[PDB]
């Protein structure tokens, strides 16, 4: 799941067998550490003019 | 006659200028101007029956009442010639009593 | 590109798209802000309504507003606004916000009550409500003789109208058609812009990472620049609706104006 | 920087019983500048591409 | 005296003037050929590429 963001800690509950979400227009939203089956976030670093 | 679809105020005529791709209209506009103030009433009581201006406002200085046109003070005095009847005055919200 | 070096350069040689395909989007933005302002901005000063308030038997506690809120907005407009609901994409706030766009429709609403059409040509002058009543009679045959004789009646009636359509809002949904409409168009052009990113457009795949990491330039090369036209078709098809649906906006904003400027301000 | 003002607040001293009618006038003057036209233009197919 | 008064007819004539501008210095690009020029292309190769 290659990708830039920052991580955050959220507070959503995955059913047992799912991997990462996705809201809407199919953009990852959200995974699930491999390691301490943990829910986390991702939020793309701000830019602008 | 249809407001400020040309010159901001009452418009009067207007010049037209030719421009390298396009045109420039020149609008003459009246704007009035040194406002005051009055005390008004909507309608005269006389003899019973309620007289109302033709064209126009009911005006007072203080002392006496004037009918004026509603876009330039000036005062002319009440006759007959210049308001109209309709009915007796006891449903009229406002009246006030001159002659 | 998606941050990438090679696809900025790739995209690099194909002159200058991109600069035309902002200065539209800006002009625009600054095209809406335009029609803001022209449409609200009708009056020089900012006008207020006395405390005490007595209409003849009118009754505008519906429209006027209230202190005791705190964004200031009347009856319907709280009804209005509750009936009605990042991948190199931004959305710019409006410069005038909403407060600011309240107080311009309240000092043309108090301005209307308390000075008539005068204050749309010189400065506001004082009339009393009733006997503006009888100038706007005056203007479509009747004259003004029937309304100081029925200035109750005429109340209650106007009273219940305004009743009666504040329940037909209140209750009765899909009233306001047109600005759901035109969120939803936006917002579905938006959606579908941005679906198009999962599209081969006739190569091997949608993310430029895998199609490098297992490749050479070679035709790596080739395969970005099927996706950069896909992507550059789609972004130009996009643009160009977008103009479409701001030249209709514009029609219907100054459609807007001039029934302010023709109506509100004086009378048809 | 600072916070927009839409202008000079004031109050109209509204009454029922008091009018404010205009005792003099100015006329003015305002321009208006319309485009009527843009440059025609034309475009040979051969020669350009 | 005062400038900037024929803002739209000069905002009208410079869209068209840079839209031309823009317009004759897009033949200065590869759009991913070899050259923006076809005398040398064809002096230097073969009709097949
Ligand atoms: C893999 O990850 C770690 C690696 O040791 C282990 O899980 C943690 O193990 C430590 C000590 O080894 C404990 O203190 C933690 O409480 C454990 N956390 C979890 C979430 O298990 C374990 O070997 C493996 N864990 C999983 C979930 O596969
Ligand atoms: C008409 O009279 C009213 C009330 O007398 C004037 O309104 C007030 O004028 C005084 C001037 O001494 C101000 O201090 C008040 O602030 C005004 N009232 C409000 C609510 O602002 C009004 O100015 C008079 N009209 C003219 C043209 O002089
Ligand atoms: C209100 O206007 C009336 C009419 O102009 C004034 O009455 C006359 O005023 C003049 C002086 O301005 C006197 O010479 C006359 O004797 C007055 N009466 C008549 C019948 O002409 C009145 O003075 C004005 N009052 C105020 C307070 O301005
Ligand atoms: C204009 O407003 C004033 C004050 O709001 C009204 O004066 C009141 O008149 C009623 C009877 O007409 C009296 O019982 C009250 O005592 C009056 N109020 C004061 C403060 O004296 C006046 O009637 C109104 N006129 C019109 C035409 O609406
Ligand atoms: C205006 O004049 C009328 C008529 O002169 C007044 O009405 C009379 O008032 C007296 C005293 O209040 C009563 O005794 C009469 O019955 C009333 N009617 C008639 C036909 O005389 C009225 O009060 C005056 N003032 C106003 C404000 O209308
Ligand atoms: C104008 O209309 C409003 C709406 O009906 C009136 O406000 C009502 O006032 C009565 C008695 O004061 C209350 O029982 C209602 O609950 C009020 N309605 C709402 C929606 O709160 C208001 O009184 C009317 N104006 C006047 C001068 O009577
Ligand atoms: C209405 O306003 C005009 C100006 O717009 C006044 O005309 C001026 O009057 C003064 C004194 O009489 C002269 O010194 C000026 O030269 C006049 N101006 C012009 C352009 O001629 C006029 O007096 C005002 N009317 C009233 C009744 O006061």
């Amino acid at each position: 799941l290659t990708g830039t963001g920052v991580l955050t800690e959220s507070n959503k509950k995955f059913l047992p067998f799912q991997q990462f979400g996705r809201d809407i227009a199919d953009t990852t939203d959200a995974v699930r550490d491999p390691q301490t089956l943990e829910i986390l976030d991702i939020t793309p670093c701000s830019f602008g003019g | 006659k249809r407001v400020d679809f040309c010159g901001k105020g009452y418009h009067l005529m207007s010049f037209p200028q030719s421009a390298p791709h396009g045109v420039v209209f020149l609008h003459v506009t009246y704007v009035p101007a040194q406002e005051k103030n009055f005390t008004t009433a909507p309608a005269i009581c006389h003899d019973g029956k309620a007289h109302f201006p033709r064209e126009g406002v009911f005006v007072s200085n203080g002392t006496h009442w004037f009918v004026t046109q509603r876009n330039f003070y000036e005062p002319q005095i009440i006759t007959t010639d210049n308001t109209f009847v309709s009915g007796n005055c006891d449903v009229v919200i406002g009246i006030v009593n001159n002659t | 590109c998606g941050d990438s070096t090679e696809c900025s350069n790739l995209l690099l040689q194909y002159g200058s798209f991109c600069t035309q395909l902002n200065r539209a989007l800006t002009g625009i933005a600054v095209e809406q802000d335009k029609n803001t302002q022209e449409v609200f901005a009708q009056v020089k000063q900012i006008y207020k309504t006395p405390p005490i308030k007595d209409f003849g038997g009118f009754n505008f506690s519906q429209i006027l507003p209230d202190p005791s809120k705190p964004s200031k907005r009347s009856f319907i407009e709280d009804l209005l606004f509750n009936k009605v609901t990042f991948n190199g994409l931004t959305v710019l706030p409006p410069l005038l916000t909403d407060e600011m766009i309240a107080q311009y429709t309240s000092a043309l609403l108090a301005g209307t009550i308390t000075s008539g059409w005068t204050f749309g040509a010189g400065a506001a002058l004082q009339i009393p409500f009733a006997m503006q009543m009888a100038y706007r009679f005056n203007g479509i045959g009747v004259t003004q003789n029937v309304l100081y004789e029925n200035q109750k009646l005429i109340a209650n009636q106007f009273n219940s109208a305004i009743g009666k359509i504040q329940d037909s809002l209140s209750s009765t949904a899909s009233a306001l058609g047109k600005l759901q409409d035109v969120v939803n168009q936006n917002a579905q052009a938006l959606n579908t812009l941005v679906k198009q990113l999962s599209s081969n457009f006739g190569a091997i795949s949608s993310v430029l990472n895998d199609i490098l990491s297992r490749l050479d330039p070679p035709e790596a090369e080739v395969q970005i620049d099927r996706l950069i036209t896909g992507r550059l078709q789609s972004l130009q098809t996009y643009v160009t609706q977008q103009l479409i649906r701001a030249a209709e906006i514009r029609a219907s904003a100054n459609l807007a104006a001039t029934k302010m400027s023709e109506c509100v301000l004086g009378q048809s | 920087a600072y916070t927009m003002s839409l202008g000079v607040e004031n109050s109209v001293a509204y009454s029922n019983n008091s009018i404010a009618i205009p005792t003099n006038f100015t006329i003015s003057v305002t321009t208006e500048i319309l485009p009527v036209s843009m440059t025609k233009t034309s475009v040979d197919c051969t020669m350009y591409i």
